[PDB]
């Protein structure tokens, strides 16, 4: 499960768009309350990519069902604080779909 | 120096809300006091702009230079905030005397070059040529905090 | 728009800025500031013509491109003594030696 | 208590004491100084402005010190330029 | 948790109500008791003489039902800068689509005739379920051992 | 993308994906770009998106909020609609 | 500000965002997106007249107070058979229940 | 498509006003929503600090008439190297003979006038087509649709 | 080359063809079969064809060209007559 | 504030405080301990030199931080050798 | 050092010179030798054909005089977004009071006659050391040392 | 030696003007190069204070003239401050090297 659950979530990060810039970069680590306070007065439960590895090794996520739950709830969280149209909010939603294929192909081939 | 922002460090979250029926030139005092112009509110907006303590704000009528008033002040100066809360500064027309109003009006009509059409006084001329400025109003408010002091 | 001016009476010499926008009279207080004498002891020349305290430095004839910060455009300065005021004196800057023979 | 202010055409302009006293000029010729003055006479000033004139010190009165959101004072151009000469005589 | 702090030191305040429903600004007391004080027509503002580190809170005063000051729900003024006024700005929230019918349901039908209406028994004891000072005041602590 | 409510008497709405997302039970639905409600009809329905409109629009506005109008005529069928979607 | 409008040809119904600035063809362009039929197979009618791909929304009648996000003003669609661009169909909306007694 | 890009990488950038017009420049948001900033007047210069990807657009202040920044119509900034600062010179294009007129006319006659000039009617339709950064962006877009 | 236009009232103004050819209703009557060096133009007079030429010197000239251009001005007295002479040129 | 700067020939050049700075020299003679008084005196400068260092003053605090083109400062022969000689003094 | 980097990926550049003198633009080639390039009269503009990371540096043709491009000593192409043409701005810096009165002189006065001044010996000195591109590039790699 | 420096280059920090404020804390700490890269290209031999009581440590200063050339340094590398500090440390030092 451990091996699925980091190809899974490796494929969503490695992920690379039609002009060579990978997506992730931005999501690999949420910024500093210090950095930008109202990330954390909107957002509830803030989490990013390297807070998934975390729990993907502390084995928190008991299935593939509540590894999904967390990067739904992130690109979720990313796509609320940012303007619709941005640059971040339609990469979360690029990053939920290429989450929503590589789930796909590992759990199931 | 007098009139300037203060190099806090300390970050001040603040909702800049234009409620006069013109478009608002927010006017940031630098440390060193000399305004720096930021971009224009339209009329009716409201934006949340990341700013520090201390700092010194002034707003203004980005077509005529008019004065304008936040929280029925001239000078916004952000408080340190209160659990996240963010400090709102509220933009709004001031009573104009109804000479400066007529002035405002006459100045959006006329030309500049025709203000010397009009059958009125050489005095009025020369207020109607003295168009509002930050730098004129700063003065003036610096020897009206050297009165107080 | 920036004029840079000398005012010069006799043998003093004011070397400051004023907009094209500012008044003949704001400029008799900035004097007023430096040699302690209020604007109704002076009287500001361009050149021989006396400029009237109401107009614009810009109405007199100063703009920014007569006005250059290493040519400043030179106002003239009279004060007053009782009744009358004094002429407009400035008293011409020492004269440079004849060019040596290699330029 | 009120005052009475009268333009050039002659029409009579009856406005609260406080109002008026927002122009200089018109605080000055009220305030023989052993009591007041009912009625100033406007020689040059035509209805037309002196009755925007009352207007403003409506709005001025009104609107001072009044806290959330203040309304632009509207000023046709058709009587501006008169309304301006006469907002200078008068101070306000 | 939630209360005033005695504090000696005024802080002028500018209560602007641009809400369309007659506000109820609600003090918070030093024991944290909930003290409602005189209403804010809609559109309406006024100069205000309170204390820093008083805690106020504003509401509808026909439903109870919650606002908002300066985009949150509880209003702090800090100590006022060379004697400007601190401005608390009143607005609606963006109600539940739920919570908002709610609302109007309540305003037109008597409470005793929410039992006529042919909708769920969940609706009913929702409809039931008036807004409340106290009730929002007891989830708002517990917002906040939650941020702790 | 955009996504096709269907109302009882069988009009087609077509709102955004993310607008129709506030909706918990929709959301649940969608996890894809049709819904279809035998319960709710359209003058209902419209009103519901409506909603979604205003909703994703005003959230986080800091100046000012219009009030969300709801006429006599709606009210007790939206709040039924309103609940069952969890908007 | 913008202005939000419903598009209802026929049965159909399109909610949708645009600037007050905006043009009448960049809004068929959103309707090619989502139908796909191209803007010159649309025409869009504000009540019984069309409204030319030129136009700006506010030269339409399309404001802030016209086009609020909760009351949306609804411009109409019309598709095209080869033969005939088809006339202005819009389908009406279910009718509320008259209002109970209890609400009175 | 087209949009500022959030970086958080700064970029020192010289807006250089070499038109003789008051230049209005236009920072793109990330939404991609131009944004009037404060205006340059003619012949004057500005250090900036903007961000890396940031895209920048010009115009007359008053006639919103289409500049040009470095003899092309959009300006992003490079991320600098060695700490030198980008430089953005904006310069009138070469108008139309037409277009120029349009200019003038437009400047001297009010827009409910347009209607009283003894004109063609294409030429009352071309001055009532005012110059626009919203109807230019949405050319640009097909433009960049069309080199794809 | 130079080519020839000619005013309403009558005046001739000898131009370069490249300068010329900046207007495409001058390109299309040169490059037509017609049967050139002269162009007659009936309904334009001297004082707007003369500012027609010294738009084609200016646009001649500030075209592939970089740092900075300068306003090409248009007084109100001619603004109208000009428009229209553009207009039925090609620019 | 303003400082006085007085040539050999005994002109007086009333300059404000921060151009006269940029002179490291003058500088040192204001700045080294009513204190930092207000008067300087040239012995070997002449006005027709001492006018033009001003001036110079006058055209580096205007034109340092200028981000477009800057102009030329002028320095006419039969000025440039005492200007040198005054230049490399002063420090400016 | 200062490498001028091989890209082979061009760079389309305006070289503007704003300012009153001839300028000798000085590419520095990969083994960092200056290389002359064809002169700019004052108040010209033109496009050159250069490539990305190459350095390059100006100069008054004549005195061989420092200048600045875009307010900085060296000039480095970034590589163009979207085609844009990048702008390098040349002009005067503020030299001082001596060093200007310096390019003056020796400007009236054959280098043989500087002798003949009756001025002090260290002035002579100065004259005497005429400025030089090699001796500014020597300067700039330890003002890069130092900044390491 | 290490006694009387500490006492001097303390005085300096912990001084305090007559606002109440303390002016060294923009002197405590000197900027990232990847904050302020003007400062490194201006400034040839950045020094901060911290950089001052690490050097106390290592005894790289001789004298207490060696300890003045490099607070001299950093203060000519808050106009007045610049200067405020200069006049306070040739007061401190002033007092304790002699009394
Ligand atoms: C005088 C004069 N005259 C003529 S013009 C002019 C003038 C010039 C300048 C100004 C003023 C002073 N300047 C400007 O207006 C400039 C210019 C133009 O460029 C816009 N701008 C602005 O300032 C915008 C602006 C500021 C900003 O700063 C960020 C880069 C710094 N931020 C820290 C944090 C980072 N981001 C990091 C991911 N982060 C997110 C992360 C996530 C996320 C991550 C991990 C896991 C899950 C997650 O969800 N999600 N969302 C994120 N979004 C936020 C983002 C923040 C960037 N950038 O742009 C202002 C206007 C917006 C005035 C006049
Ligand atoms: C009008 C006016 N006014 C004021 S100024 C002015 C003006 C300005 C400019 C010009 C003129 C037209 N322009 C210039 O002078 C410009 C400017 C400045 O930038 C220098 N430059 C030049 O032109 C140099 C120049 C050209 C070049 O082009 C290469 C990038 C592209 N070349 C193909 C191939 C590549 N390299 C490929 C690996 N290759 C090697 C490979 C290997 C190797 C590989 C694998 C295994 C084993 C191997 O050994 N080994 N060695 C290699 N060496 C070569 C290398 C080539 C190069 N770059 O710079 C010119 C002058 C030198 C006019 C007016
Ligand atoms: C969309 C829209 N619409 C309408 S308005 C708007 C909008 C509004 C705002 C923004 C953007 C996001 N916000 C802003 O523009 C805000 C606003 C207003 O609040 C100012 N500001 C700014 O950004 C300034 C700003 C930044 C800053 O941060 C300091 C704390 C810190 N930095 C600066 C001062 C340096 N100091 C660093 C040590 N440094 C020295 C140190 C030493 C030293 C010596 C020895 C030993 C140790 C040492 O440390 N020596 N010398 C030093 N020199 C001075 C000092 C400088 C760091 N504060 O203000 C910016 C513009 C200036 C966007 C849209």
């Amino acid at each position: 499960l451990t091996k699925q659950m980091n190809a899974i979530i490796d494929t969503v990060i490695n992920y690379k768009d039609s002009s060579g810039r990978q997506l992730s970069e931005v999501f690999i680590q949420l910024p500093s309350r210090k950095e930008l306070p109202e990330y954390y007065e909107l957002i509830r439960k803030p989490v990013d990519f390297k807070k998934i590895k975390e729990r993907i090794r502390n084995h928190k996520y008991r299935s593939l069902g509540d590894l999904e739950k967390d990067v739904m709830l992130l690109c979720h969280n990313a796509q609320t604080f940012n303007l619709e149209g941005s640059q971040i909010y339609e990469d979360s939603i690029v990053l939920q779909s290429v989450f929503k294929s590589a789930r796909q192909k590992i759990a199931k081939e | 120096p007098v009139l300037r922002s203060v190099n806090s460090r300390e970050p001040s979250q603040v909702i800049f809300c234009n409620r006069s029926p013109r478009v608002v030139l927010p006017v940031w005092l630098n440390f060193d006091g000399e305004p720096q112009p930021y971009p224009t509110l339209p009329p009716g907006t409201g934006r949340r702009i990341h700013s520090y303590r201390g700092h010194l704000w002034l707003f203004r009528d980005a077509g005529t230079h008019d004065g304008l008033l936040v929280n029925q002040t001239e000078l916004f100066v952000p408080s340190l905030n209160v659990d996240g809360q963010p400090i709102f500064a509220n933009i709004t027309l001031p009573v104009y005397t109804l000479k400066e109003r007529c002035l405002q009006v006459v100045r959006s009509l006329v030309k500049p070059e025709n203000y010397r059409r009009l059958d009125i006084v050489r005095s009025l001329y020369e207020d109607l040529e003295d168009h509002p400025n930050v730098q004129k109003d700063l003065e003036r408010l610096t020897q009206e905090r050297i009165a107080h002091q | 728009m920036d004029v840079f001016l000398m005012i010069r009476r006799h043998k003093t010499t004011i070397f400051t800025d004023a907009k094209e926008s500012s008044t003949v009279f704001e400029l008799k207080r900035i004097v007023e500031g430096i040699l302690k004498r209020p604007p109704d002891e002076q009287r500001l020349y361009k050149d021989d013509q006396l400029l009237d305290d109401g107009k614009t430095l810009g109405e007199c004839g100063f703009t920014s491109q007569t006005a250059r910060p290493q040519a400043p455009a030179t106002v003239g300065l009279a004060f007053r003594a009782d009744d009358t005021f004094e002429a407009l004196c400035i008293e011409p800057f020492s004269s440079p030696p004849e060019l040596p023979d290699v330029m | 208590m009120y005052v009475k202010l009268i333009s050039s055409d002659g029409h009579e302009f009856i406005v609260k004491r406080e109002h008026a006293l927002t122009s200089g000029t018109i605080k000055a010729m009220l305030s023989f100084a052993e009591n007041e003055t009912n009625e100033v006479n406007f020689r040059e000033i035509p209805s037309h402005v002196l009755s925007k004139v009352c207007m403003y010190f409506t709005y001025k009165v009104r609107y001072t010190n009044s806290s959330t959101e203040i309304p632009e004072f509207p000023i046709a151009p058709e009587i501006a330029l008169e309304l301006l000469m006469a907002a200078n005589f008068l101070d306000c």
